[PDB]
């Protein structure tokens, strides 16, 4: 009835989103000379990270999510969660990369450019591109995930099209540990730190110009780390917590955290591409 | 401008020997290398070439297992092992430097040489021996199988007109462009398969044996040779 | 007494004026609305080059019509093949600071100049390979900002002394001196047959100097400002200038006075560089708004828009055939237009 | 003194100046006219020609 | 087809020559010096170290610096000038050693003026913007030595030194006698209204007491030079 009609609507608006968000940022960045900055190059990256996660693995989980069966079959499960996962490792070390950068940018302003040049950078995404790949299929594809609970597996995948995801006590504790923690331990302290500096600085020379006759920097960073932290940690949580309780969950909450994370992605290009003025300028030169 | 070559010599059949050629007086990091060999009783044939940066290393095609090449920039050496030696490559090795952009002249200078002892495009000379005298004019013929054109536009084909006694030298590069040293008493012409070389005033320096070399494809072979006596 | 002296010099200065003005009859506006339209092309890039580091301040092309040779603020001198886009030769600065290049008409020597005072000399074809320099010219109490190839042994340089003079290379010092400028002259045009050049300055005066004949020949009223680039016309009885003032002028030899203006509301910048073509039937310019327009020798209107650059353009120049023009910008990227 | 020098050189050039004998622009404009009519048929970049001898094809 | 082949490894070469060249000139920063000749110009230069414009380089905690003295053309700084739009500072140098009884020659009032419509000619520039200038008060021991020698009063010809007293952000670092320190503010204070007028928030001054034979000017420069791309860096990034 309705209620699915309006979850297959907000589904195809998502996807639509940001499939178009993606697509524009790559065409924008990809064929202008002036944007040619390491930085723009790992933007770029992260960009295509999100057009795929938007062309190949939200418009399954879209009828995965809705008529609550998976008619792809058995064959199709064991790629889509590891794309998933693969995705979202891959967009999470990218953001990781980025607050790496900028904390050398700002701490660090007399050896930046001999620090971070385009060697530099290429490593750090084929870093970012390779290990989430290597985790994901060497934990889906060789059966380590469900490897130590074999009839509470079935009992569980006892469930929407077969195609549930489950995760052990240790599995999920180092899922946890090495894609959520780590770098949110790193952007908290990347950040904290440049908006000490930020507010020293401004600081200093508000109270120079008032002898002599904080708020972009608490917006900026509240507004960065608030759209970060709203849709994973609370998915992350949950999972984590999952496995040690007796698994006492409704299907429909694991859908909607998905989801949020979804809408994270959506929304990454519109924080770190269309919030500064540079990008701005060379968009409406056209 | 200087070149002295070492080695050569005489020895047993299957052995290993070492040839040496050093250049002094001028900077040849950014000179490609030739060396090329001569028959005593056949004309030039090409042997190895080594590219300004090592970046292009190109054999014999006759024989490429028993040629190895080096150099060293420091030391300012250009040096050859052979292993297992035939009676074959019985020729005179001669190390060259050619340098190649636009309006360039490849196959400037020559070196002394080292006498050591022990299909594709091809050109042949129609005469052996033309006798003429000094004052009249010479005409020495070059034939091609095939179209030496390209599609720039350039004929490539060499002059050499080696002395007999000296190392040899270079006239017209491209058929249509002259040398620095070379007197302006020689002149080149050719419609792509027939081509001539036309000497009006004679002296006793025009002595010699004349080439015929083409860089259309990459045998990098030579022509047959013809001798002057007066 | 000096006051007498000089105002019998202002009204003979005014007289010489009144007969100038009186030596026209007519404006070419009118014989040029005779001829039949132009057209409009919408030329694009056929090659990139993208060698330099820094800005782009000079470009000089070759007697072939497919050589070109540039100089940056880098301080290095790089020459491009206009065909395969193949860097032939590299050459480093001893000085960082250049703002002019030059290229021998018999495609052997290259010359620079900047704040250093010092004109250098390269040999292009030595016996090695690499290029050494020649010789070093120093005499200039000024910048230097051009130095045209008269012949392979003699060498015009304009500096900012106020001055110009001719060189020579065997003997090492300057042969010939020409003065009469105010301000510092910084542009400088030969002609075909190598007889006579003219030059610019910041004092608002374009001045006709004869080689031969050791002094001033000519002196032009200019425009409200400076003088950034001068160019000589291929018939050899015309020349344009280029000034700060939005607005380009071209003159003539034989009649001593303006012939023709162009101007435009909407671009106020000032030009950078101009320059002619074979025929001389459209006329080059380079403004700072980023953009080389394109403008009718005769119509004294604009025919495209031409763009493609980031940046300030500094130099363009057309071959020998009129074939292709290179342009240089400020964020060195090198420009065949075709 | 270096001022009354300058003076009469520069009254001298005015003197020449108006010693010129300077033409009328009708023949200079004439002229032009009719080199750039002579000449506006052997230069490129006025008459575009086909891509079959221009050195630069894309 | 060998030739383009070969053109092409040339040109291999000479691009990763350039190349080379790129990687050492990115770890740069370019200085530009400016004074008069009253000034010990020559001293600080020749302090720093240790016929056209000259250069000099050093090296400060592994970082290089290039210094471009101007020894150069006439004085007239309007097109020569343009070039200088990528350098990290200027370094301006001012004797405050021009007492109002030396005035000039034929020329102008007493040297301070002129010094000042200097730096007003400089700051007010067109093609000088988004560059921050170190203002620089060089001797320092003449002041105060003719402080207290008499035979010469500042006040004669500044008649608003009378309404200034020194402020109590000064440093008593000098403990020798408060004349120098409200001379030395005084100087200090009108070089900074002369400079802060204008800018728009893109560049600033940083005023400095140093000596001919000091030492310390290194720190100074390369502190100074540290908050200014600092500064850049985090405007730049909507966090200033
Ligand atoms: N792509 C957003 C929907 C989504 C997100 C995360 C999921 O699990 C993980 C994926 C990557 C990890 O590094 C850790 C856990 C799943 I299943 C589904």
């Amino acid at each position: 009835n309705d209620v699915r009609a309006s979850l297959y609507s907000l589904m195809v608006l998502i996807i639509l989103t940001t499939l178009v968000g993606n697509l524009i940022v790559i065409v924008s960045i990809s064929h202008f000379k002036q944007l040619h900055t390491p930085t723009n190059w790992l933007i770029h990256s992260m960009a295509t990270v999100d057009f795929l996660l938007g062309c190949l693995v939200m418009p399954y989980s879209m009828v995965r999510s809705a008529e609550h069966c998976w008619y792809f079959g058995e064959v199709f499960c064991k790629i889509h969660t590891s794309t998933d996962i693969m995705l979202s490792s891959a967009s999470i070390f990218h953001l990781s990369f980025i607050s790496i950068d900028r904390y050398y940018a700002v701490c660090d302003p007399l050896r930046y450019k001999a620090k971070m040049n385009i060697l530099v950078i290429c490593v750090m995404i084929f870093i970012s591109w390779s290990v989430p790949a290597v985790f994901a299929f060497g934990m889906i594809f060789l059966e380590l995930n469900f490897k130590g609970a074999e009839e509470i597996y079935y009992k569980h995948v006892h469930c929407r099209g077969g195609c549930s995801v489950f995760f052990s006590k240790i599995s999920g504790v180092l899922t946890f540990m090495t894609s959520f923690y780590i770098p949110g331990s790193i952007m908290l302290c990347v950040y904290y730190r440049i908006y000490l500096i930020a507010k020293e600085q401004a600081r200093l020379i508000s109270d120079a110009n008032q002898k002599l006759q904080e708020r972009k920097a608490v917006k900026t960073l509240g507004i960065v780390m608030g759209v970060f932290l709203i849709c994973w940690c609370p998915f992350f949580i949950c999972t984590v917590m999952d496995p040690f309780l007796h698994y006492i969950i409704p299907p429909t909450l694991n859908d909607v955290l998905i989801w949020f994370g979804y809408l994270n992605s959506t929304f990454n290009p519109m924080v770190y591409a269309f919030f500064y003025p540079w990008f701005r300028k060379a968009l409406k030169m056209m | 401008v200087q070149l002295v070559e070492s080695g050569g010599g005489l020895v047993q059949p299957g052995g290993s020997r070492k040839l040496s050629c050093s250049a002094s007086g001028f900077a040849f990091s950014s000179f490609g290398m030739h060396w090329v060999r001569q028959a005593p009783e056949k004309g030039l044939e090409w042997v190895a070439y080594i590219s300004s940066g090592s970046g292009t290393i190109y054999y014999a095609d006759t024989v490429k297992g028993r040629f190895t090449i080096s150099r060293d920039d420091p030391k300012n050496t250009l040096f050859l092992q052979m292993t297992s030696l035939r009676s074959e490559d019985t020729a005179m090795y001669y190390c060259v430097r050619s340098i190649y952009y636009y309006g360039s002249s490849p196959f400037d200078f020559w070196g002394q040489g080292t006498t050591l002892t022990v299909s594709d495009i091809v050109m042949t000379q129609a005469t052996s021996s033309v006798p003429v005298t000094p004052g009249e004019s010479v005409s020495i013929s070059c034939r091609s199988s095939k179209s030496l054109l390209h599609s720039n536009g350039n004929t490539y084909l060499y002059w050499f007109l080696q002395r007999p006694g000296q190392s040899p030298q270079l006239l017209i590069y491209r058929m249509s462009n002259l040398a620095s040293g070379v007197p302006d008493r020689f002149s080149g012409s050719g419609s792509g398969t027939a081509f001539t070389l036309t000497i009006s005033r004679l002296e006793a320096e025009d002595v010699g044996v004349y080439y015929c070399m083409q860089h259309l494809e990459y045998p990098l072979t030579f022509g047959a040779g013809t001798k002057l006596e007066l | 007494e000096l006051d007498q002296l000089r105002q019998e010099a202002e009204q003979l200065k005014n007289q010489i004026r009144d007969a100038r003005k009186a030596c026209a009859d007519a404006t070419l506006s009118q014989i040029t609305n005779n001829i039949d339209p132009v057209g409009r092309i919408q030329m694009r890039t056929r090659r990139t080059l993208r060698g330099h580091l820094a800005k782009i301040y000079a470009m000089h092309w070759g007697t072939d019509s497919r050589l070109l040779v540039s100089a940056s603020q880098d301080g290095k001198l790089i020459i491009w093949d206009s065909y395969t886009t193949n860097k032939v030769h590299a050459i480093p600065l001893r000085s960082s600071w250049v703002m002019t290049c030059a290229y021998a008409p018999s495609g052997n020597y290259v010359a620079c100049g900047g704040l250093d005072n010092i004109c250098s000399i390269y040999n292009l074809k030595t016996r090695e390979g690499n290029v050494r320099v020649s010789r070093e010219l120093a005499g200039h109490t000024g910048y230097l900002s051009c130095c045209r190839f008269l012949d392979d042994n003699q060498i015009v340089t304009s500096s900012g002394d106020t001055t110009c003079a001719l060189w020579d290379i065997e003997t090492g010092q300057q042969t010939t001196t020409f003065t009469g400028h105010t301000g510092d002259v910084m542009s400088l045009s030969l002609a075909p047959d190598t007889r006579l050049f003219v030059s610019g300055a910041c004092d608002a005066s374009a001045k006709l100097w004869d080689v031969r004949e050791g002094m001033c020949r000519q002196t032009f009223t200019g425009h409200e400002s400076d003088i950034n680039a001068i160019c000589f016309f291929p018939n050899g009885n015309a020349f344009a200038t280029g000034s700060d003032d939005a607005t380009c002028r071209l003159f003539d030899l034989r009649a001593d006075q303006e012939l023709m203006t162009y101007s435009h509301d909407n671009i106020i910048c000032g030009i950078t560089s101009v320059s002619f073509s074979k025929s001389g039937r459209l006329l080059l310019a380079g403004y700072d708004d980023f953009n080389c327009n394109v403008w009718d020798a005769l119509k004294a209107d604009r025919a495209g828009v031409l763009a493609g650059h980031d940046n300030r353009v500094s130099c363009l120049g057309v071959t020998d055939d009129g074939m292709a023009v290179a342009t240089g910008s400020w964020d060195s990227f090198l420009k065949i237009w075709n | 003194t270096a001022s009354i020098a300058q003076a009469r050189k520069l009254v001298e050039q005015l003197k020449m100046e108006a010693n010129i004998d300077r033409i009328k622009v009708s023949k200079a404009a004439a002229d032009l006219m009719a080199y750039c009519e002579a000449h506006a048929k052997e230069d490129p970049l006025l008459t575009p020609v086909p891509a079959s001898e221009n050195p630069f094809r894309e | 087809r060998n030739e383009e082949k070969a053109q092409r490894e040339a040109n291999k070469k000479i691009e990763k020559q350039l190349q080379k060249d790129k990687q050492v000139y990115r770890a740069t920063h370019r200085l530009l010096l400016l004074g008069a000749g009253e000034s010990g110009k020559n001293t600080i230069v020749k302090q720093m170290r240790i016929s056209g414009i000259f250069e000099t380089k050093f090296q400060v905690d592994k970082v290089n610096f290039h210094m471009f003295d101007v020894g150069a053309q006439r004085d007239e700084r309007r097109k020569w000038i343009q070039c200088f739009n990528d350098v990290t500072a200027i370094i301006f140098v001012v004797a405050s050693s021009s007492y109002n009884m030396v005035i000039r020659e034929d020329n102008q009032t007493n040297r301070l003026q002129a010094a000042l419509k200097l730096f007003d000619s400089i700051w007010n520039n067109k093609w000088l913007r988004d560059t921050s200038v170190i203002l620089f008060l060089n001797k320092q021991d003449l002041l105060a030595e003719k402080v207290l020698a008499g035979k010469s009063k500042i006040e004669d010809y500044f008649p608003e030194f009378a309404r200034y007293t020194t402020p109590e952000d000064a440093t008593p670092e000098p403990g020798e006698d408060p004349r120098v320190t409200r001379a030395k503010y005084f100087i200090r204070d009108e070089f900074l209204r002369i400079s802060t007028a204008s800018g728009d928030g893109r560049h600033y001054c940083y005023p400095h007491f140093t000596c001919s034979v000091d030492t310390e000017n290194i720190r100074r420069v390369f502190n100074d030079c540290r908050d200014i791309i600092q500064r850049m860096h985090l405007r730049q990034y909507e966090l200033l």
